[PDB]
RNA sequence: CCCGUCGCUCCUACCGAUUGAAUGAUCCGGUGAAAUGUUCGGAUCGCGGUCGCGAGAAGUCCAUUGAACCUUAUCAUUUAGAGGAAGGAGAAGUCGUAACAAGGUUUCCGUAGGUGAACCUGCGGAAGGAUCAUUG
RNA sequence: UCCGCCGGCACCUUAUGAGAAAUCAAAGUUUUUGGGUUCCGGGGGGAGUAUGGUCGCAAGGCUGAAACUUAAAGGAAUUGAC
RNA sequence: UGUUACUUUGAAGAAAUUAGAGUGCUCAAAGCAAGCCUACGCUCUGUAUACAUUAGCAUGGGAUAACAUUAUAGGAU
RNA sequence: UACCUGGUUGAUCCUGCCAGUAGUCAUAUGCUUGUCUCAAAGAUUAAGCCAUGCAUGUGUAAGUAUGAACAAAUAGACUGUGAAACUGCGAAUGGCUCAUUAAAUCAGUUAUAGUUUGUUUGAUGGUUACUCGGAUAACCGUAGUAAUUCUAGAGCUAAUACGUGCACCCCGAAAGGGAUGCAUUUAUUAGAUAGCGAUGAUUCAUGAUAACUCGACGGAUCGCACGGCCGCCGGCGACGCAUCAUUCAAAUUUCUGCCCUAUCAACUUUCGAUGGUAGGAUAGUGGCCUACCAUGGUGGUGACGGGUGACGGAGAAUUAGGGUUCGAUUCCGGAGAGGGAGCCUGAGAAACGGCUA
């Protein structure tokens, strides 16, 4: 299961002891497994609203709320537990010369077990507040390359 | 800084004010109050910069520590009090009562008003919400505080305060096809009917407003304030009525008044 | 003191990062509390930003525990930690911290079941009871812990910021998960 | 017109034995003030019924933050040095005559050896040659 | 042997072109300035030297300064003198 | 609902400085003043406006250009 | 003003530099200098060292007067003015400087649903008490020391100082009892649908319930005016406590953007480097820190390191256009107070015209 930690993994406020039944009941209520819609247009997977995983940085089943810009890149890295590496590509424009440079800038971003994810695949990405010395965003979307 | 800044550079003041660059290096610092620093005039302007009553620093403290100002029905005694838009100012003694409203140019003028007209003020809901015991209440943008509002007011809507019993006489709701001016930017002191409201999720909601002539503009529902429902405002407004003329147009003005005058 | 800043840590990049002001007092850190069980009661008042006030328990002896499936909760005894998900050196220091599993005595919850289901673990006294024992259900393993008066609770408060030792009684899956951890 | 050695004076830089020197910074290590938290301690004061209750200093214990000093090490900058040795400058030094004419052995490039000095010679190459040319 | 097509090493005449000119059918289509792309130069010396790195058994190769010095050095062409 | 660049318009955007409108500090560099008539005053006196790379935000345009995609359609209906 | 001229030859056309020409809110220096207006001024080398003086104190009708203080009056608590002293507040602004600092500061642009915020402004605070207790300053008088707003002992007396204190649910022989303001801590529960609020988005605002805390909370305060009912009732203010919103702000934070150097190509990770889980700490997010686990993170799109006679920006000089150079300095932001470190007080300081080493 996913209990795989030192510690008890649930999420909080959502009581699995209760005497009666959550059939009939809304999303972390009566024990029932809680998610949420984050907004701006972007759906909920059903691999959030009907897993088993417990992340409390999860967009969508966690305690993190999406708020300040939305970003797009590819997968440049998903080595780490959860978390990945998105490149984003730009033309830097030079003055002097009226021409463009490409640059790059390689944003952490934490990725839910929702998520399926391979390098060079597309990936949407809001931000969120500081969830660890350098990820200040959480994975919205994923595209598989060549789709 | 290790806290609070009690001091302000004249240059660093707002433009709004039209302080001279050469008179002095401080200008009057805002105190706290209902509105912002940049959103209001202080008291100490008002009565030696546009009403001529003080001539110095020093005579305005004499005017108000005697009790002869009144703002929105109650005396100040802060020489730095920030008044702001829709704030009434009352001096018994020259019986003289104003309104502050942007003019045209995006400046505070005091608008003469007649004794009838100064027992009411306009404010516009910044939200609603539920206060202790579950008693819901509404806050505006002058700071006030209103318990038990009506059910059908919601946020960005204009209430009409009476000044005498404190509390809300009529409400306008926001929705397109009523007269609102502007408060803020570049367009601020302009009025129009508002036409159209865009929103995007996450991000400011913009409104279009077409003046009287067909002039549209756009701004930010943050600097947005409803004056009347449908086309009528329900304060009186100065001579220009919020009509933004050309240069073109304003030189043409004066050339003429040059040759009637 | 203690230092909250990221001014001493390296960049992401792995390079230094080159000291360019003095240590803020906005950034501060304070020692940890590590409150004990003990029945000499220790609480300190710490005053901290904005004038407000911190409780830092230093030795706590009893806690508000509540019973969630019962939706009862009473004031009960710490008796011992024992297990900490954190670190075990915690535990045999009987360290008081959140989400560490303690047993608590169950003394004050056998009192509340007998008056409230008529049950050891007046007319119309009698017609209430029995109403409420046609849906008396009590876990097995649940009760199996109340012969040998300790029932198992995981703290649910923060003693070294609350200066109080508060928590629920395991049950459930959570129970199973912690007994098997204790199954040695 | 013009090349180099040698001889004389001055200027700049380089090499150089001296486990060169000085100065500054940093790393590790050692020692470690003060403060804070904790432990113990109970001078002393107050309040109740010669026993209790409360407050509590010096000092002490452990930990934390951590200045400072002292090693070795590394880096940075500056600098002395017998002697060796490079370049340049300095009206009118010595020895030749290598480059410019087919410059009197056509010149030059790469490479190798040799000679007071320019230079000489071997091998391959170039014309920037002194030949745009033999269906004779 | 004759005509033609594609590709190659070149040559001859010519300026409507270019260039400081020598000369070039490209070294042309450039102040009427822009097809794409790599390498590379910034007065003459010091100097392809010093130093560090790197390659080589060595010979040396590759990379490569500064102090300082100097009003010229240099390219093409013209008339003389030799 | 493939993703962008580009372009158009708009919103936001400190002042001072720069450009610039008005104004006879005697001119000027400046300043942000003043003007009008002769009453217990007036002109609601004036203290405009433009510019403000790049990045970000929002509308219109879709030529040029980049990336992605296509035939065992996991196709459209 | 979209500009050139001298210099290589006997002469010529080039390349090419040297020199000349003009400006600088650009410094120094030389000589000269009548008037008006305007005006920078120990930044550059030494963030080197400093004699002396001054730069932060503060009183309203409204906290506390028995000066053995003054003035004016004449059996009363006091109630004309008021030094001193206690209490309160401020001294975290301003001013000065540019040493450290190269995605750092900073700029535009974001976020706080990730927090604190004296004050201002608005609203909101349940159904001995005719007023408690003990101290202390000024004052008074014994003093010590070479000496300091260095210091000890005794006698007095105040408070808006200090310490106190009137101030629906459960059990149940439906009596009675428990809990019952606000705040604090934990758990359960509601917060619908398309009676029942809000957001792009929150188990959010907020409600109910079970308990919990040894809760600086819920006025033992002051001025003025005197009235209305027959002892009762009552006006206009001042100051203060708590909560929410607001204002004044901070902290942290998103995206993009910075000069020279490769004779700097690998750097980071035992002792945190990248991420995960659980805690601790913090106003709060976060390897901020601890335990455990994983092996990641950055880099020719220049990481890492080095140089800077490098604070960043708004801007300054010169500019046909593009551009080049500069930006210590009055506006904004940051940083420091001889070098480090630590800390108290406080709403706010890692403060230096505060303390400790
Ligand atoms: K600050
Ligand atoms: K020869
Ligand atoms: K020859
Ligand atoms: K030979
Ligand atoms: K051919
Ligand atoms: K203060
Ligand atoms: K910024
Ligand atoms: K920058
Ligand atoms: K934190
Ligand atoms: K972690
Ligand atoms: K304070
Ligand atoms: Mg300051
Ligand atoms: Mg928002
Ligand atoms: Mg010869
Ligand atoms: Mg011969
Ligand atoms: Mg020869
Ligand atoms: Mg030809
Ligand atoms: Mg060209
Ligand atoms: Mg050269
Ligand atoms: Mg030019
Ligand atoms: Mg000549
Ligand atoms: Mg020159
Ligand atoms: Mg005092
Ligand atoms: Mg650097
Ligand atoms: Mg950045
Ligand atoms: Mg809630
Ligand atoms: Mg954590
Ligand atoms: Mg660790
Ligand atoms: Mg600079
Ligand atoms: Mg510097
Ligand atoms: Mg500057
Ligand atoms: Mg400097
Ligand atoms: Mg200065
Ligand atoms: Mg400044
Ligand atoms: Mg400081
Ligand atoms: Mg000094
Ligand atoms: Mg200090
Ligand atoms: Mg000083
Ligand atoms: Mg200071």
């Amino acid at each position: 299961a996913e209990q795989t930690e030192k510690a008890f993994l649930k999420q909080p406020g959502v009581f699995l002891s209760s005497k009666k039944t959550g059939k009939g009941k809304r999303p972390g209520k009566g024990g029932n497994r809680y998610f949420k819609s984050i907004g701006l247009g972007f759906k909920t997977p059903r691999e959030a609203t009907e897993g088993t995983y417990i992340d409390k940085k999860c967009p969508f089943t966690g305690n993190v709320s999406i708020r300040g810009r939305i970003l797009a890149g590819t997968c440049h890295s998903a080595k780490m537990n959860r978390t990945i590496i998105v490149r984003r590509n730009y033309l830097h424009y030079v003055k002097k010369y009226q021409r463009y440079e490409k640059r790059h800038s390689n944003i952490p971003a934490h990725i839910s077990p929702c998520f399926r994810v391979k390098e060079g695949d597309h990936v949407t990405i809001g931000q969120c507040r500081p969830l660890s010395k350098t990820v200040r965003f959480n994975v919205l979307k994923v595209i598989p390359a060549g789709s | 800084a290790r806290g609070l800044k009690k001091h302000l550079k004249r240059l660093n003041a707002p433009k709004h004010w039209m302080l001279d660059k050469l008179g002095g290096a401080f200008a009057p610092k805002p105190s706290s109050g209902p509105h912002k620093s940049r959103e209001c005039l202080p008291l100490v302007i008002i009565l030696r910069n546009r009403l001529k009553y003080a001539l110095t620093y020093r005579e305005v403290i004499s005017i108000l520590m005697q009790r002869q100002v009144m703002v929105d029905g109650k005396v100040r005694t802060d020489k730095t009090y920030p008044a702001g838009f829709m704030d009434v100012v009352t001096i018994p003694k020259t019986n003289e009562s104003f309104r502050l409203l942007y003019d045209t140019k995006g400046r505070f003028r005091l608008h003469s008003l007649r004794d009838e007209e100064a027992k009411f003020k306009l404010c516009k809901v910044r939200s609603v919400q539920f206060g202790q015991k579950g008693i819901p209440y509404l806050n505006t943008y002058d700071g006030r505080t209103i318990r038990y509002p009506d059910p059908l007011i919601k946020a960005n809507d204009t209430i009409k305060l009476d000044l005498d019993s404190n509390k809300i006489v009529d409400f306008i709701k926001f929705d397109v096809g009523n007269v609102v001016m502007v408060t803020g930017g570049r367009n601020r002191g302009r009025v129009g009917i508002l036409k159209n409201r865009e929103k995007h999720k996450g991000s400011f909601e913009t409104v279009h407003i077409q003046d009287s002539q067909g002039h549209e503009f756009a701004t930010r529902l943050g600097n947005v304030f409803t004056l009347g429902k449908g086309s009528k405002p329900w304060v009186s407004l100065p001579k220009g009525k919020g009509i933004k003329l050309s240069i073109i147009e304003e030189a043409r003005k004066r050339m003429a008044a040059q040759s009637a005058t | 003191g203690i230092s909250r800043d990221s001014m001493h840590k390296r960049r992401a990049t792995g390079g230094k990062k080159k000291s360019w002001r003095k240590k803020r007092k906005y950034e501060l850190g304070r020692q940890p509390a590590n409150t004990k069980i003990s029945s000499n009661k220790t609480v300190r008042r710490i005053r901290v930003r904005g004038g407000n006030v911190k409780w830092r328990a230093l030795r706590l002896d009893t806690g508000n525990f509540s019973w969630g499936s019962e939706a009862v909760t009473r004031k009960t005894r710490i008796l011992d930690v024992v297990y900490n998900a954190s670190n075990n050196e915690l535990v045999r220091t009987q360290t008081l911290v959140k989400s560490a599993i303690v047993q608590v005595d169950a003394a004050p919850f056998k009192q509340w079941y007998l008056q409230h289901y008529g049950i050891d673990i007046s007319n119309h006294v009698v017609r209430k009871i029995e109403n409420r024992q046609a849906d008396r259900k009590l876990d097995s393993h649940l009760e199996e812990q109340f012969a040998s008066g300790r029932l198992l609770a995981c703290i649910s408060s923060r003693p070294g910021q609350c200066g109080r030792a508060d928590g629920y009684i395991l049950e459930g899956k959570e129970l199973e998960f912690y007994m098997k951890k204790l199954q040695k």
